[PDB]
């Protein structure tokens, strides 16, 4: 019994904390120098945040926030690892000679006890489309840990949305769901699961990356204070949005990706992964409409990505929109568990 | 298909 | 507590399941033609093997097979389905007017209750390597059903074991695992974990193909005879090989492949997963040593490849090798639900 | 992909 | 007592002024053409600088240099060689009819009497990377024979530093030194050896040429003036570098030539060993470090190269190198004086 | 050869 | 103060010592498998010859020897190495857990103590030509540790000798030697330094391998019995040869090879660097004459060759030669040690 | 192509 375990079906948390236990999976992260490079200047850069103090690390994986946050000058770093990659951060510790500063607790950070509060929090909890692996609220729920006047690395979260026209794309999920119309597939007729593929299709999330250049308006920002916030505040995120059309097309969908801020004594630091910027290993999403919006340069488009958070660690993502100069509607319901991954 | 990260 | 709950972890049955509950996994098997269309030409031309018989479909999926048996004359063909994809097989039995022929049962093979005894039980049971899924156990427990001289469609099966080398292979996977070498990444001491990684990543089998001419010596082959193996069989195999090295040069682990006979009435048809066939969506497995063997042609190489069952639906597989001449030994663990796709 | 869990069978 | 053999073990000093008593390696050195062709384009174009002059040739071999400056109109040079190459020079001097302006005095610089003061010394002290040998030494101990007037030839010596990448010359040693991580070589576990094998090969400097496109910076310059410089300058040199880099890529180790000119009256004439020039007996050294850095194009890669001199006439090298923005720090100790000559 | 210890200059 | 340092001088001792203790030489003669090969059969297929056995092994390297010795069932193996390369072996004892069974002694053997005596010697002391390194002494020199009766490993030695032509070869010395001969080399006659270097290159041997068929006789054989022979056996060592010539040609020098047999209790095991055999390490040695000698199938080729050792750890080689039926000779005096390495 | 030191061939 935990808050983790109350919202977590076990078989998802199994596969889970399996995934992270590989040190293949840790180097993927590890090699991403966009992300291992801009949390390590974040810290080093805002050294007077840890110099002498008391650090948590959430989900420290092989522990190299924790080893940033030394370098930083901490004084005790408590790292929390759930998988068994914990195992591996005990090692790279000792080895590191840093067992005085650096405490490793296996577990949950919602089932573990701390010793004492601590100064600053430091974590990863960003999964792609930011919400997914539903981590930002064990993020949250180690504030429990926190002092008053303490900070958190990173301190705020930006997800954004905009529409894009992908007409091949689009047309990509019936070319493959056509596959079961034929009268005759080694003389069965299949054409009368052609619309569940179809629908199958649809409730994939696309992840991969993009060109600018499909995007049809400025993003709506969704911003998260991780001071602020509450894990009760991502059960249920709505995000309203109202885009001022930039370009005349079909609107095929909505595409995501996020930023975080590390806001520092110092200086603050951004970490983004927004197509404009160099390409990560969260890379980016899209969800299709069922139908194109088409939207003159200079309209609205309007609506609602409501993302209702479930037990298998991730969302339902319920989007709604509509051209506000001409009420022509379209939706979808996504299962952000199970995307596509479409990058070659 | 049990990928929580995706590739790098 | 049926036969398939006792040996298999619910988290591995419920992504396990989860899987096939996708049409667009359907699809994908259903396009591999050599396996579908050999399939299908194991039961039309055996048909009389068919011909008013009850059938027994186990893991029909999307009931592709079970309409086989429909078209080469079958009476009654019950599809057993235990993932979600059963509900669309039941809506292909309809849209096709065969509801008076195909029955579909949902349900685990192990659980569900059929009215009467088969003639022929029919399936496609193979994993990568053959044995991964252990649906073999559940193709074999099926056998309940079956009458006294009743068929088994695919009859036998025949595992492939050669060593093969392959610099490039294995480079590319040690070179990954020294990632973990490094002394000094962003200041940080990873050389600790390097054992950790290797064993890691050399436990991981990788499937693709590969050209024949990696092969060092004539495969040894292991048969496992469906109408007459009991499940219990498969809980713990046991393969001792004794390669005649045919070529002088490194060995850097062994391949495997596989093939099953469709032995009919008519004439036995065979699906083969070799590297000499066409490629088939279970492509071919390769396990690497951790440390290549140096060996001489003429040379024999000696050991014992053994797989274990574990609850996930998969084996854990041991391979001890070593060069008679020698004394070159090589010991290496591998997680067969867990491999590198390399294709 | 190193790791791919839930792959059960491989893509054709 | 001399100044030689206080800084020379008798066993090094043996061996090395063997190899210079074969005549097969006078001509290796004679028929590099950028070599021997610069040098006497050095000298008879600043003929003024020798004409009616006295001159010292230090370490003369079979007296190429003595000629050279016999032909710009020396009026004496003296000619001392150690090895048993100077009992050939003698020859030559006799069949070139110039026994009454060469005068071969066998021994060593530090230990045999010169007759006279010079007015300008010639010598080739220079060793693969510029500093083996530790020639430079007993090149800039014979000034104790130069007026004050006097000049050197060369004059001075530039040594280049600069990072390079070659994965494939990474992996070709580590490659060798892998052998030793066989856990059953013939039955017999050698990785406990494993890591005194990568220190030991990558402990070796590599002497070859390579393209300039594996060069990820501006070279650093450090420069050795010989008319200024005391033998003492050089038992301890230390080099720091702060490279920015302009490529991005892994950093496997750092690159190493040298440039001489001969600072004459009428011009300067440079001798280049640099990878843009046509090469020479001497190549280029290239210092592998045992972990490569990973550098971004814009970042500084900063450190310290590091030359002791030894008893081994060379030099044994420390190289620290760390990439300032992310700490990747790596530190490497090479013996000069047995390196692998890949070419 | 890996190691030449007399070698002192390179082979033009 | 020693019989080793007596008869070597000190700069080609450290030399000598220094270049084995690289274990990229260890690893030069380790992965010549006809070497390491022979040797692990030699030792396991006259398994009764060391089962329960004490062992000495001199100048065992890394140890590989001492490692067969002990698969063989060896109760006790002293394991006698002088150049660095010692410290390496014991770790291999170690981390083979053999410490109980191999015991490491550093130093020279003639200069080492030993506990007890031995019934078995091993070790591999040939040089190229069989005689370089003059490492055959030390192996004789360690038979004061062997029991009456006792054995090693090698027992014998066969060097061969026969006569070649090559004419490439041997034009080959005077087109090197005749850079020298040119009136204006940068302005500076050389021509006066012709007849030295010419002289210098016919003092090679030529380290490499040949086709048989350039063979003109029999070969002659001169055998050193390991258990028999003393160390002052092999400081003048004088091979008479009478060559039967089997072709008409052109005499151009002498090539050697060598064989060693390891007679054992139940077999008798050769490792062979014949030209007829799979080539080693040790290739094959070449010594030309000075000037060909013209022989027809049916002359006699007589003559001497005559080794030396001197301090070098080495041979002078002097041979001599006639054609009996008409009187023409030809000599050549050689420096073993400084061999011309010709093999591509 | 002179061995100085090189007391056996490279293999
Ligand atoms: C995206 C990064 C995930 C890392 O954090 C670990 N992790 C996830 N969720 C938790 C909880 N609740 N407690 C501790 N550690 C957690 C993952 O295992 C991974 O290393
Ligand atoms: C390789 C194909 C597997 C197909 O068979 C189904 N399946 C696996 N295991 C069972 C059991 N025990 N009962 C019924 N069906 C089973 C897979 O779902 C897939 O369609
Ligand atoms: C790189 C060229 C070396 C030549 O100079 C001779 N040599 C080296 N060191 C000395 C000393 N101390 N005195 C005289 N000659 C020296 C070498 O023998 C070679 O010819
Ligand atoms: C050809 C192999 C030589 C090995 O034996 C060692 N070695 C040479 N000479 C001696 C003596 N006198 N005592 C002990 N070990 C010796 C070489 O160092 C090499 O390993
Ligand atoms: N992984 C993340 C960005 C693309 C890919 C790579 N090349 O690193
Ligand atoms: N899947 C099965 C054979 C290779 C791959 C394809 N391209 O069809
Ligand atoms: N030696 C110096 C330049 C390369 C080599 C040659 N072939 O001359
Ligand atoms: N070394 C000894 C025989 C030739 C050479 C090789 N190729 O191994």
């Amino acid at each position: 019994r935990s808050v983790f375990s109350e919202r977590t079906e076990e078989s998802s948390a199994v596969q889970y904390f399996q995934f992270y236990g590989y040190l293949s999976q840790q180097q993927n992260m590890m090699q991403d120098y966009v992300r291992t490079g801009t949390y390590q200047r974040a810290i080093l850069q805002n050294h007077t945040d840890f110099k002498d103090k008391i650090v948590l690390d959430v989900g420290c994986g092989s522990g190299i926030l924790s080893f940033f946050a030394a370098q930083a000058g901490a004084r005790k770093i408590y790292a929390v690892e759930a998988s068994t990659m914990a195992q591996h951060a005990e090692v790279l510790v000792k080895s590191n000679n840093l067992t005085d500063r650096i405490v490793v607790i296996p577990g949950k950070v919602e089932e573990v006890s701390l010793p004492e509060q601590v100064d600053i929090i430091i974590s990863e909890p960003m999964g792609y489309m930011l919400f997914n692996e539903r981590m930002l609220e064990s993020y949250l729920h180690a504030k429990k840990y926190l002092k008053p006047s303490g900070n958190m690395f990173p301190t705020i979260g930006d997800v954004h949305l905009a529409p894009f026209t992908d007409e091949q794309l689009y047309m990509e999920q019936f070319t493959k769901a056509n596959f079961w119309y034929q009268p005759s597939f080694h003389g069965v007729d299949l054409s009368a699961l052609r619309g569940a593929a179809v629908d199958e299709y649809f409730r994939q999330p696309v992840v991969d990356t993009f060109d600018i250049r499909i995007l049809m308006a400025k993003s709506v920002k969704y911003t998260v204070n991780f001071l602020e916030a509450k894990e009760g505040d991502l059960h249920r995120i709505e995000i309203p949005f109202k885009f001022h059309m930039l370009h005349s097309g079909l609107v095929h969908g909505l595409a995501f990706w996020f930023d975080v801020a590390f806001i520092g004594s110092i200086m603050t630091v951004w970490l983004s992964t927004a197509p404009t910027e160099p390409l990560t290993h969260w890379y980016q999403v899209r969800c299709l409409f069922q139908s194109p919006l088409f939207a003159k340069a200079g309209d609205t488009l309007s609506g609602t990505c409501l993302l209702i958070a479930n037990k298998r660690q991730s969302y339902d993502i319920s989007i709604v929109a509509q051209v506000d100069q001409t009420g022509s509607k379209s939706s979808n319901l996504l299962d952000l568990k199970n995307p596509f991954f479409r990058y070659t | 298909p049990g990928a929580i990260r995706p590739a790098a």
